[PDB]
Order: C-alpha cells, then sequence, then structure tokens
C-alpha cells in the first residue's frame, strides 16, 4: 500500500491547516521513500519546522529546504544528492508532489506542490506522490507568495509525519 | 537624478546574481541560488553625475529561453556575462546578442562583455578570444571577479556609461 505522510502548515507561527499526500511508492519507491523518512524526522532530520521559501501563485509551492533555511540546501537519506528515479508520471494538474532539483540526478530533500497543471516540468522532474486532503490549505498558501515567489509571511511545516 | 534600466544575462551558472549582490550588498556567496527573475536599485556617482540604477537580474535556465522578449524590449542597457571557465556560455554570448538585437531592432544598443570568475585558475575563454568578439561588436569588454570584487563596479558603471552616450548621440 502506498504510505501517507502530512503537513501541518503554520502562517507566522499560526496554525492553517493540514496537508496530506500519497507517496507513489508503487512507482517510484526510493523517491517516495525519501520523503516519507524525511516527513517522520527517523534519520534526526528532516521537514519539520522548515518553510515553503518559494510560492508563485498560478503555478507552485516549493519547500523543503531543512539544512540551510534559504532555499539553496537540503539533503536526502542516501547522502546529498540522488538519481532521477525515473519520469513515469507526469505534471497533470494542481496537487502534484514533485522534486525540486539543480538539473539532472540532483535529488535532495526540496520539493513542489503543483497549484496548476505544468507539462514543461516533465520528464526533468521525478513526480513522487499527489495531495489526498487539504488541496484548499495549498490553494490558501498561494497568497503569501508573488511572482519571483518571495513570501510574505514565514510558511512553516510545524508538525509533519506519517498517517496510519 | 538620471535613471539607466540595466539588464544582466547570460548562461546559467556565469554570476549574474554574484555580480549584482556583490555591487549592491558587498558580498559573495558560494551558494548557488537559482534566480527566478530579481530587481534592485543602486544610488551612485559617475563621472560626477549622480546616477539611479536599476538593474534587472534574469534566469540563466535555458528551459525558459521563450520568455526574454518583453524585458529585452524595457531594458536600456545589457550587462552580457560568460564564465572564463565555462567555454559553452561564451558561445552563449552570441545568442543574447542576436536575441536582443532582433528583439530591439536595432544594431545599436548599449551593451558591455564581461567575463566573470576570473579569480579561478582553471580558464578555458583566453582574454583574446573575448576581446577580439567584443572589438567585433563594437562594445567593451571588461573582466571581473564576483569573489575577490574585481572590476564589478567598473562593469556596471562602463555599462552606464555607454547609455549615456548612445542618449547624448
Ligand atoms: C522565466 C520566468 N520563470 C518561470 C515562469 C514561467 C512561465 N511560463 C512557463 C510555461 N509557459 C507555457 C507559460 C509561461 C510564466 N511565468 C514564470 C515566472 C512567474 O515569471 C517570473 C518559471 C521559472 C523557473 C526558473 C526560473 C525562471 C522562471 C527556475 C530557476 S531554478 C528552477 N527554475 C528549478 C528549481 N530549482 C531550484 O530551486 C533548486 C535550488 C533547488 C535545489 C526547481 O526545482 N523548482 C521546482 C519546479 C518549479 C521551479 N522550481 C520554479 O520555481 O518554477 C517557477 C515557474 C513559475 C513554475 C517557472
Ligand atoms: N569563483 C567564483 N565563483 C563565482 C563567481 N561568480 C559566481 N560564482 C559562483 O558560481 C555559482 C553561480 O553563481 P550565480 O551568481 O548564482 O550565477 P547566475 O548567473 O546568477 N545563475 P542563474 O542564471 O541560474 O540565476 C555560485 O556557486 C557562485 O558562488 C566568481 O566571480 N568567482
Ligand atoms: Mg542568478
Amino acid at each position: 500500500v502506498n504510505p501517507t505522510v502530512f503537513f501541518d502548515i503554520a502562517v507566522d507561527g499560526e496554525p492553517l491547516g493540514r496537508v496530506s499526500f500519497e507517496l507513489f511508492a508503487d512507482k517510484v519507491p526510493k523517491t517516495a521513500e525519501n520523503f516519507r523518512a524525511l516527513s517522520t524526522g527517523e534519520k534526526g532530520f528532516g521537514y519539520k519546522g522548515s518553510c515553503f521559501h518559494r510560492i508563485i501563485p498560478g503555478f507552485m509551492c516549493q519547500g523543503g529546504d531543512f539544512t540551510r533555511h534559504n532555499g539553496t540546501g537540503g539533503k536526502s537519506i542516501y547522502g546529498e544528492k540522488f538519481e532521477d528515479e525515473n519520469f513515469i508520471l507526469k505534471h497533470t494538474g494542481p496537487g502534484i508532489l514533485s522534486m525540486a532539483n539543480a538539473g539532472p540526478n540532483t535529488n535532495g530533500s526540496q520539493f513542489f506542490i503543483c497549484t496548476a497543471k505544468t507539462e514543461w516540468l516533465d520528464g526533468k522532474h521525478v513526480v513522487f506522490g499527489k495531495v489526498k486532503e487539504g488541496m484548499n490549505i495549498v490553494e490558501a498558501m498561494e497568497r503569501f507568495g508573488s511572482r519571483n515567489g518571495k513570501t510574505s509571511k514565514k510558511i512553516t511545516i510545524a508538525d509533519c509525519g506519517q498517517l496510519e | 537624478m538620471t535613471e539607466y534600466k540595466l539588464v544582466v544575462v547570460g548562461a546559467g551558472g556565469v554570476g549574474k546574481s554574484a555580480l549584482t549582490i556583490q555591487l549592491i550588498q558587498n558580498h559573495f556567496v558560494d551558494e548557488y541560488d537559482p534566480t527566478i527573475e530579481d530587481s534592485y536599485r543602486k544610488q551612485v556617482v559617475i563621472d560626477g553625475e549622480t546616477c539611479l540604477l536599476d538593474i534587472l537580474d534574469t534566469a540563466g535556465l535555458e528551459e525558459y529561453s521563450a520568455m526574454r522578449d518583453q524585458y529585452m524590449r524595457t531594458g536600456e542597457g545589457f550587462l552580457c556575462v560568460f564564465a572564463i571557465n565555462n567555454s559553452k556560455s561564451f558561445a552563449d554570448i552570441n545568442l543574447y546578442r542576436e536575441q536582443i538585437k532582433r528583439v530591439k531592432d536595432s544594431d545599436d544598443v548599449p551593451m558591455v562583455l564581461v567575463g566573470n570568475k576570473c579569480d579561478l585558475p582553471t580558464r578555458t575563454v583566453d582574454t583574446k578570444q573575448a576581446h577580439e568578439l567584443a572589438k567585433s561588436y563594437g562594445i567593451p569588454f571588461i573582466e571581473t571577479s564576483a569573489k575577490t570584487r574585481q572590476g564589478v563596479e567598473d562593469a556596471f558603471y562602463t555599462l552606464v556609461r555607454e547609455i549615456r552616450q548612445y542618449r547624448m548621440k
């Protein structure tokens, strides 16, 4: 069965709501397992406390830099970076969960959630999950973004983990 | 106080943002933070005149090569940046210049060629190669390092001088 993880989102420290994701371990097991482990924190590091550093209305919300907290860091459970597992899944519409990167085979911990179809990223970013519950929370995050992605409030992953 | 609309262009990773942040903020970080789009303002004195520099720092990521026309129409002068240890970024220069001339429909657009990262020992673009390219464009060539600040003010200020001459012709 595909695992489910959750983020509890806060805005300047005030709770907004919970987003949960299905992780497609059946199609991209290594990539799903990285995101799962970072969501539970079970390696001694992970998403909890980190922020969505880039939010561009009409496109996506990007987060996951828990090592430098400036949009340039993050690391995987396999080392600093790991290879693109496959490009089977596509950026079909809002709610797709996909890996950020610095080019081929540079997956770490940064990820993005689509708020529209972004098909030009197909074959360049590994899709590995989708929002299951709480897409209206992601929609509510968009107004704290901007054209180039700078946020006007601090959007944080106040808590995160794995659901049964 | 005269305002100048400068645009920094070039292949991804050549140091467009490092150069701009060094001018604006007087510091350098080695982390890679690829640009979406950023704008900055800086007041300077060039040849005894107060100038306001409006600087557009653009994305080098080649995926979005089709989304440059609007900023090229708006910009008044271009800092065309390559890295002296990246021969492909030096080839990319001519494509940027052709696009700017194409979009602005003019052979006479203020530009400066910038060869960045001159602090590095691993040079693959020799200085004569660059000087002759710039000579064939009719534009200045300035070698810079955003890491040491070598040539950084000179690159931006020379571009302002190129715009100034274009206006006062
Ligand atoms: C031309 C202006 N622009 C644009 C753009 C594109 C369009 N259209 C494209 C499609 N057509 C059909 C319609 C028009 C319209 N409007 C804009 C913006 C709003 O105009 C200002 C984008 C973009 C991306 C980068 C640079 C410039 C860019 C960039 C620069 S680094 C990058 N991408 C990839 C990015 N790596 C990182 O962060 C590395 C540091 C970490 C480790 C990354 O893995 N992810 C995840 C996927 C999304 C991507 N970030 C991102 O943020 O995408 C922004 C987006 C708006 C989706 C695309
Ligand atoms: N040694 C050295 N490194 C430099 C210099 N300028 C930039 N760098 C480094 O080169 C990398 C890319 O720099 P950056 O300014 O982000 O390049 P960019 O042209 O703005 N990239 P993009 O087009 O993706 O926004 C960074 O690791 C930065 O520290 C320089 O003069 N010397
Ligand atoms: Mg940049």
